[PDB]
């Protein structure tokens, strides 16, 4: 696997996890701010965003609370798969356009 | 429940230096000592000169969250819905009374007779307009 | 909002693809994706670039790590998906193979030339080999590469680039192995001549300008930008598209009143230029691509305590 | 410092917290300069507007829960100022929301009536922008400045 | 010193765009701003590279040590 790509911070996690900071290592504004755009469309989300710590260390921090149907763990899962779905849209759409153009 | 409505007709509508809020000046119709000052975001709900608005203060609708699948309310009933405080009253004579709010800023000074001013009190409060 | 809802209203419009650069509009996407998309194509899609230099020699007037650095600067045509990465904790014996490297060599001597035209000032005809340029890369092939590559040698992009300049009895001689990068780490390995976007400008009359106004109002913007209809005789926005929103309508006191400049938030115009190793779409594609993976291994990766 | 003693002093007498009045006058020498002024004036004008979106990224940049200011270990938010056509948050409530993850919870919301450098006659007619006005740990009425 | 590679700000290749440029000022009697539009340097980023651009190399060309003057 690779265990050192994110972590939870437990110092900012509730016991029911319906709250929960992520702290993922080498990335930026580039798929902090895709992310939370698209977590933050989950009806279940009742606060999300990320930061970047340091321009000087390669971390990414996110922040995700539930209304506590979901845990926010299940957040994060939803809005990468949303995420990776999102790009499909876009790949196949840019190939039709190609194609017929 | 409801605290306060009225029919107000519109004076002036002043953009100050800003270019998505202005300050409103308007009397009601219905009493001849109760005049309103109001900022409003007039880029969501556009306001002229001569306009008749109803406002309304009311205590609650009948914590927040993006609405979902068949939420009802208050707000319902109205075009433009503010939430905001109660800071100051003040008597201005023996019979009139002014009361302060404020809208994360926009701020409302709301002058009318003491009776008819009776239930506002010193808590938040939701501002309701329609036209 | 649902992934569904976004697949129905996407949309793009190709309005100019070559082999060098692209024009096309994403329409009804966030800005924080097209955002995505666009760091991405600079500084994450791999390519080939010259990485390590070895002189043997050099005795131009341009120094030894000057030049090194110019020759990295020169795109290489090489598709990146030809060669694997570079394992940089290995010794330099075991860190260079024929799926991790290209080898281009460099050898220039100048001699003076005996048939000048007497009073001469061009330096073709009073110096051999005085000018050194990138096509005078030789791409000597390695191991399996000899096969992989005969198809397609390893030639710069821009062959006319000038390297060097020498007078007699100079030479350069060096080696040069170019590996995959990505501009984020330097920007020798970005794959674009630039990707930027606008968004498409939205230009919205205020109230009916006509006649004399009208042509007056009209010439505030480029040519094709603003239309006069027939008929009304006012003024309406044929394609906001051709502007550049220099705001020289604001500066005339009769319009400032009747015009606002905004944009439609969510319609990205993107321009992406390649600087010769892959198309733009390819580029763009793999952007596209990068941005997957990244929430894909993310999904997959356990969560520590 | 190579020990505990030293660690313990520097800590808690000679710490950079610790020195915020000066011993001249007992004034204030830390704060913030240029950008963070004029972004003040602005982020807090009363045309300042955040979507649910924006806001709560804003916040949640500066924040750091994070950190040793487990006040709470879930940030809090106020409702939007503007419910209705649109959800939206005004500036002054994000100092507000600010001073309410970092203040202690046991403890009622600060309480001041102030003023800033920029004359109302600045902002446009009835203009109340420069009386500073914090009730029980709220931003009411005012922007924020270099004073 | 002599023609940089690429615009610093673009990322545009432009060194095999000097000798070119200097036969539209010299042959064609162009001037300068449409030379650099002939050339394809569009964005002001990449024109200001090629138009203010100084080959003090050719100077230091002229001390050439292996050479008997
Ligand atoms: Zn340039």
């Amino acid at each position: 696997p690779d265990r050192e790509k994110i972590k939870l911070l437990t110092q900012a996690t509730s016991e029911d996890g319906t709250s929960a900071s992520f702290q993922i290592v080498e990335e930026d504004h580039t798929l902090g701010n895709a992310l939370r755009y698209v977590i933050m469309k989950n009806p279940d989300v009742e606060f999300c965003g990320y930061s970047i710590p340091h321009p000087s260390e390669n971390l990414l921090n996110i922040r995700i609370q539930t209304y506590g149907e979901t845990t926010a763990v299940d957040a994060l899962q939803k809005g990468l798969k949303d995420l990776m779905d999102l790009c499909d849209v876009v790949e196949s759409k840019f190939t039709e356009k190609i194609k017929s153009m | 429940n409801t605290l306060f409505d009225d029919i107000f007709q519109v004076s002036e509508v002043d953009p100050g230096r800003y270019n998505k809020v202005c300050r409103i000046e308007a009397a009601s119709t219905t009493q001849d000592q109760c005049k309103l000052t109001l900022d409003i975001n007039v880029e969501l709900f556009p306001v002229a000169a001569q306009d008749s608005l109803t406002v309304t203060i009311a205590s609650s609708l009948n914590s927040w969250r993006p609405p979902q699948a068949g939420d009802r309310s208050l707000a319902d009933d109205y075009d433009y819905v503010m939430y905001g405080t109660a800071y100051k009253f003040e008597e201005v004579s023996k019979d009139l009374i002014a009361v302060y709010y404020s809208f994360g800023g926009l701020l409302m000074r709301l002058e009318g007779n003491y009776r008819n001013l009776n239930n506002l009190k010193q808590e938040n409060a939701y501002l309701l307009i329609r036209r | 909002w649902n992934v569904e809802k976004f697949k129905k209203d996407f949309e793009v419009n190709i309005s100019s693809l070559d082999a060098r650069e692209a024009n096309f509009d994403l329409i009804n996407i966030d800005t924080s994706i097209a955002n995505a998309f666009r760091r991405i194509m600079i500084s994450e899609v791999p390519s080939v670039a010259a990485e390590y230099v070895y002189f043997f020699n050099n005795t131009s007037v341009i120094q030894d790590e000057v030049l090194a650095h110019r020759i990295g600067l020169v795109p290489l045509k090489v598709d990146p998906d030809m060669l694997t990465w570079v394992d940089s904790n290995l010794p330099d014996d075991e860190k260079f193979t024929d799926e991790n490297t290209i080898v281009l060599s460099l050898n220039v001597k100048c001699t003076r030339n005996p048939d000048a035209p007497k009073g001469s000032t061009d330096p073709k005809e009073l110096y051999n080999n005085a000018h050194v340029y990138a096509r005078d890369l030789k791409f000597e092939p390695q191991g399996r590469q000899s096969t992989t590559f005969a198809d397609c040698p390893v030639v710069p992009a821009d062959p006319d680039i000038l390297l060097a300049k020498l007078r007699p009895g100079q030479e350069i001689s060096l080696k040069a192995h170019c590996i995959l990068g990505i501009g984020g780490d330097h920007a020798k390995f970005s794959p674009v001549s630039t990707a930027s976007y606008r968004l498409l400008p939205q230009i919205n009359i205020l109230q009916p300008i006509k006649g004399e106004s009208a042509r007056r109002f009209q010439k505030c913007f480029p040519p094709g930008v603003i239309g006069i209809d027939e008929g009304s005789d006012e003024a309406y926005v044929k394609d906001a598209r051709k502007d550049t929103v220099s705001r020289e309508v604001l500066r005339y006191e009769e319009f400032a009143d009747k015009v606002k400049l905004g944009r439609v938030r969510n319609h990205f115009i993107f321009n992406v230029e390649s600087a010769g190793a892959m198309t733009p779409e390819e580029i763009f594609f793999k952007s596209v691509r990068i941005l997957k993976n990244k929430a894909e291994y993310l999904k997959n990766c356990p969560i520590t305590q | 410092p190579q020990n505990e003693n030293a660690r313990a002093e520097a800590l808690n007498l000679a710490n950079t917290d610790s020195q915020y009045l000066t011993p001249t006058s007992g004034s204030p020498v830390r704060g913030l300069i240029q950008d963070h002024i004029s972004a003040g004036v602005w982020l807090t004008s009363k045309d300042s507007f955040f979507t649910r979106e924006q806001y709560q990224q804003y916040i949640y940049g500066c924040i750091r829960p994070e950190d040793g200011h487990t006040t709470r270990s879930k940030i809090v938010t106020l409702p939007p100022t503007i419910f209705k056509p649109y959800p939206l948050w005004t500036g002054k409530q994000i100092i507000t929301t600010v001073l309410l993850n970092v203040t202690p919870p046991d403890m009622p919301g600060i309480n001041l009536i102030s003023k800033n450098k920029i004359k109302n006659e600045y902002w446009g007619k009835g203009s109340l922008e420069n009386e500073v006005l914090f009730k029980d740990g709220a931003l009411l009425c005012g922007i924020l400045d270099k004073s | 010193m002599i023609v940089p590679v690429r615009c610093f700000s673009c990322g545009k290749v432009v060194g095999d765009k000097w000798e070119s440029y200097l036969n539209l000022l010299q042959e064609d009697e162009l001037d300068e701003g449409t030379a650099l539009s002939r050339l394809g340097l569009k964005r002001y980023c990449c024109r200001r590279m090629i138009l203010t651009h100084v080959d003090l190399i050719e100077k230091f060309l002229r001390y050439n040590p292996l050479e008997k003057r």
